[PDB]
């Protein structure tokens, strides 16, 4: 597997996944585990918790990430700001990509979900949204989407263009030509045979904006009736 | 303001 270097270093900024699932998954199980029969939390409750572990996790990777940790706190808080739920989504994505399985749902805490259930246990905008990912996940397996495609997406995804009154734009800059240039000869140089799969995987990203709006409009609606877990990084998130 | 405080606080440690 050729690497373009620029890859190599994104790469090495990278946390264990397997070892994540499971920090996540203990803490959850702990949690619970303090909590009476007469405050166990539901499994929406649950879910919310566990996106909310999600997102330290993706706020300690950007923390510490090459060229993210050179921008001043302002700026590095405009574009988290911007991108959170974009980040969620496609570390949720990728997840079905490499642990999931047609006809089911991986969670982060390594559960899986069937959906059939899902289906009849759910409303119309969330089947909507599983929907929506369903389709995104089917065209990345289809693509053979591998971790180093993975981490070029997160940093397009991250250094977006589109975050105004940033102080270092050129480094928005910078890292939109550079890590373009790195994905497309990464692409060219492994998967020939697909001519064109670093445009197939850039047309992606709209779509994980698209339903990362649909899945914050869902969030919203629940937060107005205050039933999502607050006090925490989801929230501020959400009501920002 | 109305920014998030513990974004805020967790991008401010060193
Ligand atoms: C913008 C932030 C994005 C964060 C993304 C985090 C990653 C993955 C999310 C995984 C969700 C799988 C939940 C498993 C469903 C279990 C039971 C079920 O059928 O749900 C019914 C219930 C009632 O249905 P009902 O329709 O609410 O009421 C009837 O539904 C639930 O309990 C749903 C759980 C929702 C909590 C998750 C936190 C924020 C929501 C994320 C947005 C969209 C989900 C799409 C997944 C890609």
């Amino acid at each position: 597997a050729s690497i373009p270097h620029l890859i190599l270093e994104l790469l090495k900024c990278e946390p264990d996944e397997p070892q994540v699932q499971a920090k996540i998954m203990a803490y959850l199980q702990q949690e619970q585990a303090n909590r009476s029969k007469h405050e166990k939390l539901s499994t929406f409750g649950l879910m919310c918790k566990m996106a909310d572990q999600t997102l330290f996790s993706i706020v300690e990777w950007a923390r510490s990430s090459i060229f993210f940790r050179e921008l001043k706190v302002d700026d590095q808080m405009k574009l988290l700001q911007n991108c959170w739920s974009e980040l969620l989504i496609l570390d949720h994505i990728y997840r079905q990509v490499v642990h999931g399985k047609e006809g089911s749902i991986f969670l982060v805490t390594g559960q899986q979900v069937d959906y059939s259930i899902i289906a009849s246990q759910a409303g119309a905008t969330l089947n909507n949204l599983m929907s929506h990912a369903q389709e995104l996940v089917a065209k990345l397996r289809s693509l053979q989407f591998d971790q180093r495609e993975f981490v070029c997406l997160k940093f397009l995804v991250l250094f977006s263009l589109d975050v105004k009154n940033l102080e270092n734009f050129q480094l928005v800059e910078g890292v939109q030509e550079q890590v373009n240039a790195a994905l497309l000869d990464y692409t060219m140089c492994n998967y020939p045979q697909q001519t064109e799969k670093f445009g197939q995987l850039l047309l992606r990203l709209p779509e994980i904006r698209a339903i990362s709006m649909q899945a914050e409009e869902y969030l919203y609606y629940k937060h107005l009736n205050g039933d999502v877990p607050y006090n925490n990084l989801l929230i501020e998130m959400l009501h920002a | 303001a109305s920014r998030p405080a513990i974004l805020y606080a967790l991008l401010s440690s060193s």
